[PDB]
């Protein structure tokens, strides 16, 4: 399945793919929409499960809302299993009072015209994104969580792992895109998410500097390498640690240093969660 | 009364305490009838947590934990589960250096029949 | 400075068929050095052995740390209170018996200083047995490995 | 017809990983607690009234001859010397 | 001393600023005022009213809303002091 | 296990004493011959004041030669018949 980033001109889609994708995501342009027959829209929209519409908060959005409503009607008449999300963008220059009023105005303007159309069965989500923050990564993570059909199993696994091991917060990141596949039931703090995102940057950059011998051997590694595991202790009685789960996944957990004295039991539960994740994501019958 | 029989025979000729306690501290108390102190709940809690911990090893279920302390404070335990599935029963006994290494296996040999019946 | 190759060469000579793995770890389960009976040649055959030894050390350090807060020494040897005042005891051996193996945890009393290279955590010697292993030979191997590691770690505090 | 088998597979591997975890919060000092059941102790006497086994270690003693006693006291001394003659390096 | 967990109002069934587990706090009834303060007090304590009792939390944890902790400089996953104060004093 | 202790334990076992049992005050150190079906725990749990004893089970026919000095016990297994 693919992810289609819709919207209008000067909405911020190219900057989103510059930040997230450039460090299946497709960017349709702000013009030549579904009324035009320049592309086979019904063939693409059948294979696409996530539709994202980017709405500028500062600019006028009523024509954007009408284009969004006719695009929602088009994709519902194509397939009933598509997920629709609304990306309210360019909120870096806005104040704290402006964002809540803009979100309330956009949600009240959209969810009543959804009832006016009559397609009340489909769920439409709303996200506050900005390319200068990490909220675009969290919004794309919540988009990606809808497409994965294995989200409640991983979420229940992370819930019982956080309850058993006294782990405050857990994420299942993808290290290439800094997008977390699953997290626990506790809310995601932005101060936790920034240091969890930069933890991957420190690990990947130091492993790119010093992981030169073997590592990227063209034929095959003669010895199987260890998984990348890291531990950082901070001064505010908190410990961050990573364990490499798969070839593209990792598990960053936030644990108090009072509870990190029994780090062997947390390591054993991380190994059991590694076995669970590698058995879930393996090909089966 | 076999309780008074062992209460004379396992508290005199080797001088060991005997605790057949469990999770909820149903204290089969000190067999020389000394002061109970706080060592019973500490040893029983440590034995239940060690029996919980050692199941996750590859070697299987634990049979006994022979915990030898310094200058003759050697402790042996055997933990066995309840027949109705409501928990586990431990068998704690404390002796000297060569007092455990000797006739204490007789005391646990009677105590495992007790925990069976 | 501690050389783990020196510790591996010191523990390699005390390994028989009935004693597969001998490891040295801390009370928090952090492994320092370990040996094995057969040396693996495959990479994955080394990795799963290292993961098994790390899990064994991680469980054994907490199983030692559960019993280190209990003093059963006043509950034996009824005598005067000066003898009880001489009974400030610490745990130094712990033997656990299974169906398919044995485990021995012994605390290495490191010499030199009381704060030389440990922050109130004694190094623990873990000896893994099998069904045919005998527990009394493991105690002799444990006391020999302790008295050799203590003399090996008596020259700690290496400069610059 | 195939997604339900995947859901059953994920349910059983979730049960496996749930049973394989370690409760760290239960693994602490919950001591210095008041007693809970100090009354249910008469089951100990009514089960261990006799129960057909209160039997001493048997080892039924015959008397040794001086030849076998001399043989085993000669063998035990050199086995004790073999025990204290042990060494780590070969 | 209790661990400070943050939650979101209207998310996960939590519709109050304060979520109090009754099996952790058996002496706290409905409508009580709960004082939440730092150890070695640097800032003002937080007073909240109990409006619901849910048992979803683990032991020695108290759940406060995220914006209320952000206003009162309460760091998540920290030790706090939980006390019950009279309404006539505050 | 050392080689000289192994050959000494092989010198313990013969056509008369069919089983050799070396044990400390509480723990075994060396076995040879047919040491199975109990007949080891009764040697491990054994303790007495004197130094020279001969013991056989009254529900079996296996006679054990037992000596104990310097906290080391040697057991010899042979049938009573
Ligand atoms: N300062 C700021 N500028 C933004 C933000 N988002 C988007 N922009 C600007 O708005 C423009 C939007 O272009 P875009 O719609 O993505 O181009 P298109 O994809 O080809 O239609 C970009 O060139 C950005 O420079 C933001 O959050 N902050």
């Amino acid at each position: 399945r693919k992810i289609i980033l819709m919207g209008l001109r000067r909405s911020g889609k190219s900057s989103i793919q510059k930040v997230v994708f450039y460090k299946s995501v497709w960017d349709f342009p702000g013009q030549v929409d579904v009324f035009d027959a320049a592309f086979d829209f019904e063939s693409i929209f059948t294979q696409v499960g996530a539709l994202i519409f980017v709405i500028d908060a500062q600019d006028d959005y009523l024509d954007a809302l009408a284009r969004l409503h006719v695009t929602v009607a088009r994709v519902v008449t194509i397939n009933p299993n598509i997920c629709i999300e609304v990306f309210i963008h360019k909120v870096d220059g806005l104040s704290d009072e402006f964002k809540i009023d803009t979100q309330r105005d956009i949600q009240q303007r959209t969810q009543d015209e959804l009832a006016d159309i009559g397609l009340e069965n489909v769920p439409i989500s709303f996200h506050l994104t900005s390319i200068f923050d990490h909220s675009i990564f969290e919004a794309f993570s919540r988009v990606i969580q809808k497409l994965i059909p294995q989200l409640p199993t991983l979420e229940n696994l992370l819930n019982i792992f956080c309850s058993n091991s006294l782990v405050e917060k857990a994420y299942l990141f993808d290290v290439l895109s800094k997008i977390y596949v699953a997290t626990d039931s506790s809310p995601v703090d932005v101060q936790s998410y920034e240091i969890c995102s930069d933890f991957i940057d420190v690990i990947l950059d130091i492993g790119s500097i010093y992981g030169r011998s073997s590592q990227l051997k063209p034929g095959h590694s003669p010895e199987i390498l260890d998984e990348t595991s890291s531990v950082i202790r901070l001064s505010n009685d908190l410990v961050l640690f990573l364990r490499e789960m798969n070839q593209y996944l990792a598990l960053i957990c936030i644990v108090r240093a009072d509870n990190f004295e029994k780090s062997g039991l947390i390591e054993y539960n991380v190994q059991c969660l590694q076995t669970a994740i590698q058995s879930i994501f393996s090909p089966r019958t | 009364m076999s309780v008074s029989q062992q209460l004379s025979e396992l508290a005199s000729k080797e001088k060991t305490v005997l605790y057949v306690a469990d999770q909820n501290l149903e204290e089969v108390l000190c067999f020389p009838e000394s002061t109970d102190r706080t060592t019973l709940v500490q040893l029983t809690d440590a034995c239940l947590h060690a029996n919980e911990l050692a199941k996750h090893l590859e070697f299987g279920k634990p049979l006994s934990i022979t915990n030898q302390y310094s200058r003759g404070s050697c402790v042996l335990q055997i933990a066995k589960e309840k027949k109705d599935g409501s928990g586990m029963v431990v068998s704690t006994t404390i002796a000297a250096h060569n007092a455990l290494r000797g006739a204490l296996k007789c005391s646990n040999a009677l105590d495992q029949v007790i925990s069976q019946l | 400075m501690i050389k783990p190759k020196k510790l591996s060469s010191l523990m390699k000579q005390a390994v028989e068929e009935t004693v597969p793995s001998i490891m040295v770890f801390t009370t928090t389960g952090s492994l320092l050095a370990y040996v094995s009976f057969e040396d693996p040649k495959d990479g994955l055959k080394r990795l799963d052995l290292a993961k098994r030894v790390r899990s064994i050390a991680a469980l054994a350090g907490n199983m030692y740390s559960l019993y280190t807060a209990t003093n059963p020494s006043p509950l034996v040897a009824e005598s005067t209170d000066d003898v009880i005042a001489h009974q400030r005891d610490v745990l130094f051996e712990t033997i656990i018996e299974f169906e398919r193996g044995k485990l021995l945890i012994a605390a290495i009393s490191i010499d030199g200083a009381e704060d030389k290279l440990y922050s109130k955590d004694p190094l623990l010697l873990g000896i893994v047995g099998t069904e045919n292993a005998k527990e009394g030979m493991m105690q002799i191997k444990s006391e020999l490995l302790k008295e050799c590691i203590t003399n090996e770690l008596s020259t700690l505090g290496k400069p610059v | 017809r195939k997604r339900e088998e995947e859901e059953e597979w994920e349910s059983k591997v979730y049960d496996v990983a749930k049973n394989k975890f370690i409760d760290v919060f239960s693994l602490r000092l919950r001591t210095e607690a008041p007693q809970r059941d100090p009354r249910d102790n008469i089951y100990e006497e009514v089960l261990d009234q006799i129960d057909s086994l209160n039997l001493d270690p048997k080892y039924d003693v015959a008397k040794p001859t001086e030849q076998e006693t001399e043989f085993i006291i000669r063998k035990l001394g050199v086995l004790i010397d073999d025990i204290n003659n042990i060494k780590l390096s070969d | 001393v209790y661990k400070l967990v943050i939650h979101k109002k209207g998310f996960g069934g939590s519709d109050d600023e304060l979520v109090v587990n009754p099996k952790v706090f058996p002496h706290i009834k409905l409508g009580d005022i709960v004082e939440i303060a730092h150890p070695n007090d640097e800032y003002s304590p937080l007073l909240l009213q109990v409006k619901s009792l849910k048992e979803d939390l683990q032991k020695e944890t108290i759940s406060v809303d995220q914006t209320v902790t952000q206003v009162f400089r309460l760091r998540p996953y920290q030790d706090v002091y939980v006390n019950v104060v009279d309404p006539k004093d505050v | 296990m050392d080689s000289q202790l192994s050959e000494n334990l092989l010198k313990c076992v013969n056509e008369t004493y069919r089983g050799a049992m070396l044990v400390r005050n509480g723990l075994p150190i060396a076995t040879a011959g047919d040491v199975n079906a109990e007949e080891q725990r009764v040697i491990c749990e054994w303790n007495s004041n004197a130094v020279s004893e001969v013991l056989h089970l009254h529900d079996s026919n296996t006679k054990i030669l037992i000596a104990t000095k310097e906290s080391c016990v040697l057991g010899l297994i042979y049938r009573n018949t």
